[PDB]
RNA sequence: GAUCCUGAUGUAUUCGGAUGGAUUUGAGUAGGAGCGUUAAGCCUUGGACCCGAAAGAUGGUGAACUAU
RNA sequence: AAGCUCCUUCGACGAGUCGAGUAGUUUGGGAAUGCUGCUCAAAAUGGGAGGUAAAUUUCUUCUAAAGCUAAAUACCGGCCA
RNA sequence: UUGACCUCGGAUCAGGUAGGAGGACCCGCUGAACUUAAGCAUAUCAAUAAGCGGAGGAAAAGAAACCAACAGGGAUUGCC
């Protein structure tokens, strides 16, 4: 029986971020209206201001 | 190549003749203790391990149990009559077994054993 | 101490992107900054870099937010220019 | 020992469909050159020519990939605003640009 | 959906990057570089040499991986890479040498961590039947599926496999874009540089009948044994010469 | 058979029975002194295989030792430190060998088997008259116990080239310049 | 190499060092029953009873450090489960 | 010996270098010279032809402050 | 009391120790060269170390976590010569 | 009420034992710097000197979880 390559619940990467940004600091994007880019190539807006 | 202190670690062998005389007198003293007996124990003939030296034989540590049995010398009596015994060495070859049994038989033929007390 | 502009040092790709590099000894397209929104964002950057460390967290947040808003308004200004020149 | 029939049987077992009429380049992103690089590398020991041929093969692959990928409409260029983790660390490239600095300075210092 | 893939057609490929016990620091650096370039992968530590090559397959089933990239080091000196599709076939063994890993400060190139690469292959890879099986597996290993949620959105590097000698040479390059003169692509080496020579292709996960044998593989252990035999040969020649000299002196 | 039953029960340490017993004892030993005498070995099978007998001349001492490091790491173990402290306390006895008993989170605990060399039974019995011999004074101080041998690397093989037969002796032998009469 | 007549050697008890002592096995099983289970073994037992067998095996690796040790621990605990089931 | 070729019977169907060559290279072959030691000279390292700089470190002995 | 021989009988071998992760230190020696601390923590046709591309991880060689032991070796101190 | 067992104490109870000196060589812990070289830094000096603990006439090590790939060797130690 052949392997089905899924990511089960215990997998470290079961839940992955949508930011598609690695382990870099968030010191970047600090002067920019957005935070990171999604996998489809679209930049991600900051939600709002508090 | 003198970055270290060879002066505080240097050795001179001016006692070479003195140590030689000491060793010769030590061999004389063990001959005085073991008077009729030789001052060495019988050693087997073995083959050198490395392929560099595998065509020459030398003297091993002691005789193996099965070759001792084949020659007919009891294990508990061999170190008594002056034959070294090595329980770690194994024959693995009829050639070595036969050569060592020949050596032990030559010792048997040349040996003089005194009847206890 | 010598300048990396004087030395023929190639640009290296780090977390900050190199982007489309421009060839050496050639005409690099001069981009003219003339929109009041663009001077707004440049001036906001200059004022932030001059003022520097503000103790208050909300003050830091507000200067950063005005920088982001200047960048945004510049973005819709450029998008509107693009649409105007693409349909009309 | 080279069993072509068995090798092809094993290929047919695993061969994911890459036919261009049905499978997009955005899906495979693999392109094969139309020229053997061993025919452009006369001597294997010639490091400069060997690396040049490898680079040329990769350049052809990159240009064809860009053409197909732009036709299919997926982003190719990395925006100057996109900061992300890189395979080689920032300290590593600081060291690399440093060594480039000492090399250039040594050369122009010898000239001076 | 647990595939972590957002795409119209799902290419579910999961890679298990495994190390053996006797690997060196350079081998571990190569493994780390490959794992960093592979986002659909899982790094896994030393594997028991007394264990089973199909216990590799159960381990991959444990981690739900359909491809295995296994590093097996011999004498702490030589690398061997087993590429496999687990569970049913096929699997190749390469002798890995000539390693130049990353963090070697002479490459000058970089790429995003996990971005989809461009796979460059060779006309020999399409001509020879076994090179065709090795191309497919290397595609399945370095595929970096289209909709995977750990991959980067932009493309900036090309991984090129070339066949010049009876070996496979792998290079990794950054695509730098330069504005044309009144854009053009330039390539700068970014990553690992190692040479693979094929040894066997087995039908079956880590076993089964042999489908291809190099029959021209010169083992580094064969070179070492040749050196040892040469030393012994000179020693024995000297002994024979001494015997002949003594014999002629007698005569 | 009780000795193998105890050996297996000691092998299974995080088992419920052993964990409960170790907790209560760890409490009892914290209430007791840093170094104190034992009566009977809490691990009789370990003591017996290390060489403890129920003769007039064998004693046990339990010692508490603080755990951790000096980022510097002490080359001697906490086991060797316990043996040395027990010897300094009972200077009239020879430290035969020590074994682990409890660990908590602040201190490790060790029972040290010691032998009286001046006792008549010990002197008359062989197998221990060697420790009656004077060359074995403060084996724990000279590193001649099992912990000392382990720390000194007194093993045979290509992995122990620099430490077997004495590390300092090997260094001296390698760093002496030997000059003969005929050079 | 050289041609020597091979000899067959007697069985080595040091080679028989591998433990086949049925009495040692009996002692080990009885001690397992008497002492019980460690907390991590209890977690593995819970996972194996619930059916998370691949998770159990991964946790056994994380707690022990080797694939073979994890496999042996999982087999031992599965045998304990089977013996408990047939005993109840 | 090495490099670039030229390409023979054939061979396991993929294994090899024979002939003729080259503005090539050897610390090459081309009918062995080395080993040991004495004396003198030179080079390097050790204190290094002799005398002489401030410093740093390890371990000890003592006191000096309307500061109380 | 002891040695051998034979067998339709048996044959027990060292655990907070291996080992995994990690920090320091050390070595010619990240198959971590050894050692120490710290978190986890084993096995019984077992375990350790090597050999090997040869097709699977075959083969080779030893039994760790208990202990004793003269000699060949060192010696600027002790009794002397 | 009595008497055992276990644990912990007292005695100028009977009998012993440790300290300190020495430390040339020996076994451990701890541990520098001067110097040399190198764009810089690791390194070298040195796993040395100083400091601390512990033995003897020798000490230590020592009877393979060794070496090896052999046609095998066979505790440890020292010289070439």
């Amino acid at each position: 029986d052949e392997i089905d390559p899924v990511y089960d619940s215990d997998d470290t990467d079961y839940n992955v971020p949508v930011n598609t940004i690695g382990n870099i600091p968030l010191s970047f994007y600090d002067s920019y209206p957005h935070i990171g880019y999604d996998i489809n190539g679209k930049k991600i807006m900051r939600p709002a201001t508090g | 190549h003198f970055r270290k202190h060879w002066q505080r670690r240097v050795r001179c062998h001016f006692d070479q003749p003195g140590k030689k005389v000491t060793r010769r007198l030590a061999r004389r003293a063990k001959a005085a203790a073991l008077a009729p007996r030789p001052v060495d124990k019988l050693r087997p003939i073995v083959r050198c391990p490395t392929v560099k030296y595998n065509r020459r034989t030398r003297l091993g540590r002691g005789f193996t149990l099965e070759e001792l049995k084949a020659a007919g010398i009891p294990r508990l009596l061999a170190p008594t009559i002056g034959i070294a015994v090595d329980h770690r060495r194994k024959n693995l070859s009829e050639e070595s077994l036969a050569a060592n049994v020949q050596r032990l038989k030559d010792y048997k033929a040349r040996l003089i054993l005194f009847p206890r007390k | 101490v010598y300048s990396e502009k004087e030395l023929g040092i190639p640009q290296l790709n780090t977390v900050t992107p190199v982007g489309v590099t421009k060839p050496k000894g050639k005409k690099k397209g001069k981009v003219f900054v003339d929109d009041r929104e663009s001077m707004n964002t440049i001036l906001a950057m200059v004022e932030a870099e001059k003022q520097g460390q503000i103790e208050s967290k909300i003050m830091r947040a507000r200067q950063l937010e005005e920088i982001r808003e200047a960048r945004r308004i510049e973005a819709e200004k450029k998008e509107a220019e693009r649409k105007a020149l693409l349909e009309n | 020992i080279n069993n072509k029939e068995g090798l092809l049987t094993a290929l047919r077992r695993i061969q994911l469909d890459i036919n261009p009429k049905t499978t997009p380049f955005s899906f495979h992103q693999s392109v094969v050159a139309s020229k053997r690089t061993e025919d452009s590398i006369p001597q294997i020991e010639d490091d400069l020519q060997r690396e040049l041929a490898f680079m040329n093969q990769a350049l052809e692959a990159a240009r064809l990939g860009r053409s197909l990928l732009r036709k299919e409409g997926v982003p190719f260029t990395r925006p100057t605003d996109y900061f992300a983790e890189m395979v080689r660390t920032d300290a590593t490239m600081e060291k690399v640009k440093q060594k480039l600095i000492e090399e250039a300075t040594a050369k122009k210092a010898a000239a001076e | 959906d647990r595939s972590n893939i957002i795409a119209e057609r799902k290419n579910k490929q999961r890679v298990l990057v495994l190390s053996s016990r006797g690997v060196t620091y350079r081998h571990r650096h190569l493994l780390n570089d490959l794992a960093s370039m592979l986002p659909h992968g899982r790094k896994d530590a030393k594997f028991d040499t007394k264990s089973r090559l199909y216990e590799l397959c159960e381990l991959a089933e444990l981690y739900n991986c359909n491809n295995v990239l296994f590093f097996e080091a011999r004498k702490g000196k030589d690398l061997y890479m087993w590429f496999s599709k687990v569970p049913n076939g096929p699997t190749v063994k390469f002798y890995a040498q000539n390693l130049h890993t990353m963090e070697e400060l002479h490459f000058q190139g970089n790429c995003l961590k996990g971005s989809r690469p461009i796979l460059s292959f060779d006309a020999a890879f399409e001509q020879e039947p076994y090179l065709k099986v090795i191309k497919e597996l290397f595609l399945h290993t370095f595929g970096v599926p289209q909709g995977h949620k750990k991959s980067k959105p932009f493309i900036d590097h090309v991984l090129s496999f070339s066949v010049a000698d009876g070996k496979i040479w792998v290079r990794n390059y950054e695509i730098r874009e330069v504005e044309k003169v009144k854009t053009d692509i330039n390539l700068i080496e970014i990553g690992p540089r190692f040479v693979l020579t094929p040894i066997i292709i087995q039908e079956g996960s880590f076993g089964g009948p042999i489908l291809y044998e190099n029959k021209r593989f010169i083992s580094p252990n064969k070179i070492r044994a040749e050196l040892r035999k040469a030393k012994a040969a000179r020693h024995h020649a000297r002994m024979e010469q001494q015997r002949d000299l003594l014999a002629r002196k007698r005569q | 058979g009780a000795l193998k039953y105890l050996e297996e029960l000691s092998k299974k340490k995080q088992s419920d029975v052993v964990r409960f017993l170790l907790r209560v004892r760890c409490w009892e030993y914290r209430q007791l002194n840093v170094i104190h005498r034992a009566s009977r070995p809490s691990r009789p099978d370990k003591a017996r295989r290390l060489g403890y007998k129920a003769k007039q001349g064998y004693v046990i001492y339990r010692v508490r030792v603080r755990r951790g490091g000096r980022q510097l790491k002490y080359q001697r173990s906490l086991r060797a430190t316990a043996e040395e402290r027990v010897g300094r306390r009972c200077s009239n006895l020879r430290v035969l060998n020590s074994y682990w008993v409890n660990q908590d989170s602040t201190y490790k605990y060790y029972e040290v088997i010691l032998v009286d060399p001046n006792h008549k039974a010990i002197r008359r019995d062989p197998r221990i008259n060697w420790i009656c011999n004077p060359v074995h004074k403060h084996r724990e101080c000279r590193g001649l116990t099992s912990t000392g041998k382990k720390s000194r690397g007194l093993n045979k093989g290509h992995r122990f080239n620099k430490t077997r037969a004495g590390r300092r002796k090997t260094w001296k032998r390698h760093n002496t310049l030997s000059l003969w009469r005929y050079r | 190499g050289h041609k020597t007549t091979r000899r067959v050697l007697k069985e080595r008890p040091s080679r028989r060092k591998g433990a086949q002592s049925k009495r040692t096995q009996f002692v080990r099983s009885l001690i397992r029953e008497v002492a019980g289970l460690a907390p991590y073994e209890r977690r593995v037992i819970e996972l194996l009873r619930n059916g998370k067998d691949k998770r159990a095996r991964k946790f056994s690796k994380k707690k022990l450090g080797t694939f073979g040790r994890a496999k042996r621990k999982c087999e031992e605990l599965q045998r304990i489960i089977a013996e408990s089931r047939r005993a109840h």
